[PDB]
């Protein structure tokens, strides 16, 4: 079972340095050439660097040469990428890859899971949570919650603390030019209940550890 | 065991094998070369060495036999039981300058429509009169023209040092108060005339070890049952096969992983008793005489 | 490097066969082997063709690869498309002059399947709370549509707004349909100074508009 | 590496190499062995196999058959296929059969029933396996005539001419190709090399590439080429196209040595 | 480089047991068969025992079969010899030896330095001194030989004098024999004029200070 | 196992050459390789010949091994003798029926550095005093000889006795020649029941016998 497991990715601001690692198992690592390939969110694959199995020949794409160095420790079955003077354009999922025979002949035969590098100035922030006013067959109603201006993305939303899955649509966040994220989540519900039930909207932001709970109802 | 890794190593060994065999350190230039297709004399020569009939690369050249209406047939006359093939040695020397350079010379004949066993013999022309049997071939009938190839390296080597020298391909004769069998009384033997006439194909140079080990059946194995021989030189192979370009001793076959292995072996006949009748048995591949990396 | 150019997008229906071409900008296509990778959203690439036309085991023989000298191109052909064939397809080759591995830009193959569906649009005006903190965003929520391409355009009364618009990409849904969201933000001033705002969603040549006003 | 350790191991390997060639599990019991010296008929047969003159895994048994009762222009040699059927009992067991025999100037001889040889001034051996194969199917013999040349001058044709024999026989007693991705044996595997695609090489003009292949697979000892073929190539030096032949380029089959 | 250093040689009461060690450096000890060879004082080499490199196979000389056991441990590159029910016969210098291809082909390529094991119960003990009465040595030379036998003492040394040092010419004291028991004996002889044997008295003065033993023994003729 | 018999000692002058014989008691000498070790006193042994006739590197060609089948023996031959060749030499072979290693008895090689000298032998019977203590020791004293190698044999009457003999290794005395002694233990009863006991000393092919009687 060939396995390539990468790590070290994260958020960092331009100018700083990240070091990614790729931990190999299931093969004799030190016999193989290894590569790094990267993919900017929503964009194409881009080859980054190659290293010979003993580590003396290293080659780089011109977009990274002189800023990145590839290396390997063969006694630790690990491949490395040293990223310096990081720029916005460096935001990408980074893959380590093992060639099939050789990249120029058979391409890449095995890819790692990927580790995400995000190069942004934005400092961690929690979101203000504004509610989506119920209004506009009339037998339903649009309830939701707006969550605006937060930095590290991953943010979680549930309704009623769990006892409501029929109707939840949580929308993938948008990134402002501000550098900050916002999202929203909706629940279609019977208007039979807008006069009786009380709909609890919960949202979790682990990087903030600021959890503000807002409940949805109309306005005068 | 990853065959994809073996292919990688086999490929990189090929790169080194071809450059070292040409005694080049790095692949040569181009661009002094014009575009498009090779000259047809080059293709004819190249095709000739791909027709089917030392470490370092040989330059291949071709010299066609002198055209049949020159002074050939001013004297001895072509036939269906005997064909005559003459070569301008100055042209031979043009292709292979000195004789030491020659590594192999093949005489190539394009055999015609054949429908019965013909046994033929190749002869060299000498002084200015006589002939020396060089070799013979026994040709099964066939309705497909096939090339014949004769190894004439030693002869051509001499020619590379006269000025017009020739071969004769004749029919064989059975000899047994003496009787003789004849062929030559019915109606061109092989292709003469045209640009598939006979030619000389020429290859020329341009301008881990076996370890001794003696086995004594009694002394080494406590074996009394082998009555002969008393012992033998089994020997063995050992030494590294790594990977300017030596390449010729370390990986001449460009293996992905060369091994020191026997190159030439030979058998061992023994005499021993089974029940109480004597046996004589030949055991193959018992003795190592040479080793190589492969 | 040299460049490898592929169409950005092809949409085909199940059963049909499709061809994704990959053409090399300079230097003969025969100079280097060509590989093809499929990449499904959120996962790493796998190989479907390597060495111009070899298929790794496990890959169905629907996938074939070819080289076309005349157009200096390589082509991946997927016959009898299944829905799981929806993916991004990258060709890859190699540049000896730069010692560089070269990728195409990729082709998103939309493999259709399922009938066309029109978006639902909810449009929320800025909150009581948000104006109370000197910020006003309009949230335009697009849902339940198929295929997964929409365009969104805002308008200040009648005049189109480009400034302050941020629109998400379409993401797959509860039900293999697609959703997207657009955000327009302005001042409280601009929010109640104009008479009303609209996000209008265009999908497969049809517009749905939703309107909110101070 | 200590050469003495590997010598220790070759020695113990000869033990099993000999025994498995004879299809023997242990040295034959020798408590019944007729004592003293060994029959000179046996030793003469051993002598004939050991020495050579102008000329499979398992042990082959060796048997010899002398000849029965001429010139210096021809020598006729006969054997009864009875006596040979006793040596090699059934014809398909025959592994090899050689004919043995015993001057001032070159002379040139011929074998008819075949081959011919040129003898230098000062034994002799002929491979007759196929002829001796069918003889084992009742009295047959061999022809050793002299050689003659014949040709045509005008209407003129011309011809020119310039411990008994014994038949030595060996007999058995009464290559993989992979296309799979399975490695169970030693075999030749396919490998195509494209000069431009694999090596970045534009300077070889004719063979765009070739089937180099390679050997690989376990052996109960390495898996190595058995038969190789040469590769001819065409390239230019300056304005000069050149044809070169390279030896040992193409692996056609693999063995274990 | 290639080296074998042994340890654990010593003095052992007769029925007891030692274990010798043989640490090896300079080579892959794991791959090699190993031997033990011994040599009793003044006598020849005697092959003792062998093991295969794996453990597995062990062979022994008849002289030690039921008693000695070989072992090795490749993780410590060390060869051992558990000796059992030692004897004065087993008193010897023990060598560990590495074979040259195989002992039966090329003998032993390398030896250790050896450790001495002496199997005795010899305790500090003074001698018995017995007179050796004169008898004719050379009739034609007119001499007799007489002496003293200093039997069964341990440890060495012993000093011997004659007539309290007045007699020197013709005195020969011989090197001691080390007996099977671990005890030493020696003799001291005097060649004297035979015509004097009736007039000159001869006393040997024997000292063995390890046991504060001093003996004077008169040596006379007999009837 | 079988026996390998070597002469007790050989000697020659410097520069001369000497041969040491190694006879096999049963079975053909050709059954097994013979080895030759040199041993200097205090040293552990080293190889001078192995596989009947091969020299380890650094062993000079003055050392050669050979085999005489006609007499079932192996011979070590040393030419151009030098003082440093003085040592004990052992031959060594193997049996295959005992799976055991067999050694010769050893040969002391003396490179002559002084004239040969015969031993003088004094033999004393047991004293009255020892007999009255229920013991009996015969004392054979050997002196003034060169080279330093002797053989000692004891007789009861004219019958060989080996039980109860202890003989020293010769060593050099102040006169520059060698001395040794050998002691024969008997019971008083054995000593009184026999007509006589003898000590016979062999040196350079010569024997000197002394005999004593009750
Ligand atoms: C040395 O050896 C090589 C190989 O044996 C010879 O090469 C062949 O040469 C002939 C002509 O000389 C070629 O024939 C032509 O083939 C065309 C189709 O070619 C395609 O298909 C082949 C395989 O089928 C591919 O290898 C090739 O790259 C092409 O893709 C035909 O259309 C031609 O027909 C036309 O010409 C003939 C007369 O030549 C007319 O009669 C027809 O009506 C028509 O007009 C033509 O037949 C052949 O393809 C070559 N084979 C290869 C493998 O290259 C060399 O000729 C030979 N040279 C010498 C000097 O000995
Ligand atoms: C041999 O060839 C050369 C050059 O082609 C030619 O000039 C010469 O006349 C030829 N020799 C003979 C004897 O015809
Ligand atoms: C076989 O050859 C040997 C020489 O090694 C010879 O002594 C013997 O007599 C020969 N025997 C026969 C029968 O030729």
């Amino acid at each position: 079972q060939v396995q390539l497991v990468e790590s070290g990715g994260g958020v960092v601001q331009p100018g700083r340095s990240l070091r990614l690692s790729c931990a190999a198992s299931g093969f004799t690592f030190r016999s193989y050439v290894m590569h790094w390939v990267r993919q900017a969110p929503g964009k194409g694959l881009e080859w980054v660097a190659v290293i010979s199995h003993e580590g003396s020949l290293k080659y780089y794409a011109d977009s990274v040469k002189g800023r990145f160095t590839i290396s390997r420790d063969n006694s630790k079955n690990t491949l490395y990428l040293q990223m310096n003077s990081l720029r916005a354009e460096d935001t990408a999922v980074y893959y380590c890859a093992r060639p099939r025979i050789a990249a120029r002949r058979g391409g890449f035969g095995y890819w790692g899971q990927g580790t995400l590098v995000t190069v942004s100035s934005a400092s961690t922030k929690g979101p203000s949570v504004f509610p989506l006013a119920p209004s506009s067959s009339g037998g339903t109603a649009a309830l939701g919650c707006l969550v605006k201006d937060y930095f590290p993305e991953p943010v979680t939303v549930s309704w009623n603390s769990g006892a409501l899955t029929s109707g939840v649509h949580t929308f993938p966040a948008v990134l402002q030019s501000s550098g900050l994220y916002s999202l929203s989540s909706v629940v279609t519900v019977p208007s039979s209940s807008l006069g009786t039930q009380t709909y609890i909207c919960n949202v979790n932001h682990k990087p903030s550890n600021t959890k503000v709970d807002k409940k949805v109802e109309p306005k005068s | 065991i990853d065959m994809e890794l073996v292919k990688r190593k086999r490929i990189e060994a090929i790169r080194g094998q071809i450059l070292s065999k040409l005694r080049l350190a790095s692949p040569p230039s181009q661009g002094e070369v014009p575009p498009g297709p090779l000259p047809e004399a080059v293709l004819a020569l190249y095709n000739s060495t791909r027709d089917r009939v030392d470490y370092y690369a040989k330059e291949v050249t071709r010299v066609l036999m002198v055209e049949t209406h020159n002074e050939i047939y001013d004297k001895f006359k072509q036939s269906t039981h005997s064909i005559y093939m003459f070569f301008n040695t100055s042209e031979l020397r043009e292709a292979v300058p000195e004789p030491v350079l020659l590594s192999r010379a093949e005489l190539r004949l394009l055999r015609l429509k054949l429908k019965v066993e013909q046994h033929v013999e190749l002869y060299q022309k000498y002084s200015n009169n006589s002939w020396r049997y060089l070799s013979n071939r026994l040709l099964a009938p066939s309705d497909s023209p096939e090339w014949l190839s004769f190894d004439v390296t030693g002869v051509v080597r001499q020619w590379l040092s006269g000025e017009i020298e020739g071969f004769r391909l004749s029919a064989h004769c059975s000899c047994d108060t003496l009787q003789v069998d004849i062929n030559g009384f019915t109606t061109d033997l092989a292709t003469i005339h045209g640009m598939n006439r006979p030619f000389l194909l020429l290859m020329a140079t341009p301008l881990c070890c076996v370890r001794q080990l003696y086995i004594d059946f009694r002394k080494d194995l406590g074996w009394k049952w082998i009555h002969e021989p008393k012992g033998y030189h089994a020997n063995f192979c050992l030494g590294p096969c790594p990977y300017l370009a030596l390449y010729n001793q370390h990986n001449p076959g460009a293996s992905a992983a060369p091994c020191c292995v026997p190159q030439a072996l030979e058998p061992l006949p023994i005499v021993y008793y089974v029940g109480r009748k004597p046996k004589v048995e030949q055991l193959s591949n018992m003795i190592v005489r040479s080793c190589k990396c492969s | 490097n040299f460049m490898l150019t592929q169409p950005h997008s092809v949409s085909e229906s199940p059963g049909k066969t499709v061809t994704i071409s990959c053409t090399r900008s300079s230097g003969n296509i025969d100079n280097n082997y060509v590989q093809w990778y499929q990449q499904r959203p959120g996962s790493s690439p796998t190989t479907v063709i390597y060495e111009d036309n070899q298929r790794p085991s496990g890959v169905p023989d629907r996938f074939s690869g070819s080289i076309d000298s005349s157009s200096n191109s390589a082509s991946l052909t997927i016959s009898g498309l299944k829905t799981e064939d929806e993916a991004d397809y990258y060709c890859q080759s190699y540049d000896y002059d730069t010692q560089g591995v070269v990728f195409g830009g990729g082709t998103k193959l939309t493999v259709l399947g399922q009938p066309k569906a029109a978006p639902s649009v909810t449009l929320f005006p800025p909150s009581s709370e948000e104006l109370q903190a000197n910020k006003a965003t309009l949230v335009c929520l697009i849902s339940d549509f198929y295929p997964g391409a929409v365009t969104v355009a805002w308008k200040a009364d009648s005049s189109p707004v480009k400034a302050g618009v941020e629109t998400t990409t379409p993401s797959k849904q509860s039900n293999n349909k697609y959703a997207a969201s657009s955000y327009l933000s302005l001042t409280p001033e601009q929010w109640k100074s104009h008479r009303s705002y609209s996000c209008q969603v265009t999908h497969e040549g049809s517009t749905v508009e939703k309107t909110v006003a101070p």
